[PDB]
């Protein structure tokens, strides 16, 4: 990936992931979130919008 | 399941039901000064009101501030070795631990320990009680019986509670914030809130797994409690990450179904601000911190 590729298969990122996918309206109060949190993990994730979509989007077991 | 970590899941599970009994809650309180626990709470709010500079509120917040401090200073004490029954003097453990005779069986002491004395040539008994309730009575122990008997309390007060258990043999509680709308960790037997590295920055504790435990919910909490996300899966060696997220993600949906659909949304708009924090780590500070001991 980008530099957000470390994110994929960390335990928590896995639950981020599976939770995303079964509550899609989530992804506007998740990015909200992510600004207040963690505004350079925002800034990163503007600069790249389609992995991040991406790797949120793939299913995980 | 055979793993130990899935077992202690389910016992800490059955664990935190006892927490609910409305007449244990009622006991609790039965020992408990909540108005003047309140009454110092709006108090400080009051003034920290006066400068605007305090922003949001914090209010049951206050309170908790409040149960935390008199929970350390007046209510519970701390046990290394209990004095003599005969002499009054000091004793020392023995490594070959004693056999719970049967009401220690009934408060929940698998462990009972011997603190001999010498000059009685006399063993004293310190049983490890399990049973909340008796703990009001004893009002003594080791972390164990501080973060039991506390949680118990603060469910008592109307807080939401969870009972933290940290693999390394450690545990504390969290309770959730309204006014700041996310969870706060709480360790009764160190007399701490807000400071989640405490335990790894400030002991130099090597984590692994932190589970919580609620009656409405079991969270991985383990990334709240650091800053070194790689070190910590580097000691992660139990069980398969999917396993265990699949046992929690099965005991939460099983647990709640019989909740209402409100209450379940209401759970998941939070569960995204912890899932954040977790994928937050955050930057230790050992130059500036009180509590911060290491990089
Ligand atoms: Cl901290
Ligand atoms: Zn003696």
């Amino acid at each position: 990936g980008h530099p957000l590729e470390f994110l994929r298969n960390q335990p928590q990122f896995q639950q981020m992931r599976q939770i995303i996918q079964q509550n899609p309206s989530l992804l506007p109060a998740l990015l909200q979130q992510i600004g207040r949190e963690n505004p350079q993990l925002l800034q990163q994730i503007s600069q790249h919008q389609e992995h991040f979509i991406q790797m949120l989007n793939e299913p995980v077991g | 399941g055979d793993s130990t970590i899935l077992k202690v899941l389910q016992s800490n599970i059955q664990h935190v039901q006892l927490y609910e009994n409305p007449v244990l809650q009622e006991k609790a309180l039965t020992c408990i000064p909540v108005s003047e626990l309140k009454r110092k709470a709006q108090e400080k709010l009051f003034r920290a009101r006066k400068l605007d500079k305090g922003t949001n509120v914090s209010d049951e917040d206050f309170l908790l501030l409040e149960l935390l401090h008199w929970f350390k200073e007046e209510f519970f004490r701390w046990v290394n070795n209990i004095v003599c029954s005969k002499c009054g003097g000091e004793t020392r453990s023995r490594d070959e631990a004693l056999l719970p005779n049967d009401d220690e069986l009934k408060w929940g002491a698998k462990n009972v320990e011997n603190h001999y004395c010498d000059a009685c040539q006399l063993s004293n008994r310190f049983p490890r009680y399990n049973n909340p309730e008796k703990l009001l009575e004893t009002r003594c122990g080791r972390c164990g019986e501080w973060a039991n008997c506390f949680t118990l309390c603060c469910r008592a007060l109307g807080f939401e509670a969870r009972y933290v258990w940290d693999y390394t043999d450690h545990v504390w509680t969290e309770v959730y914030s309204p006014s700041q709308q996310r969870w706060l960790h709480c360790d009764a037997c160190e007399d701490v809130c807000d400071k989640p590295l405490l335990y790894e920055i400030g002991w130099g504790k090597k984590l692994s797994y932190i589970i919580a435990f609620s009656k409405d919910e079991v969270v991985d909490v383990t990334w709240r409690y650091s800053c070194k996300h790689d070190e910590v899966m580097s000691r992660r060696t139990k069980v398969k990450e999917e396993l265990l997220r699949e046992t929690i993600n099965g005991l939460n949906k099983q647990r709640q179904l019989s909740l209402s659909e409100s209450r379940r949304k209401e759970l998941l708009q939070r569960i995204i601000v912890e899932l954040v924090e977790f994928i937050s780590p955050k930057t230790p500070r050992p130059g500036l911190e009180h509590h911060h001991h290491h990089h």
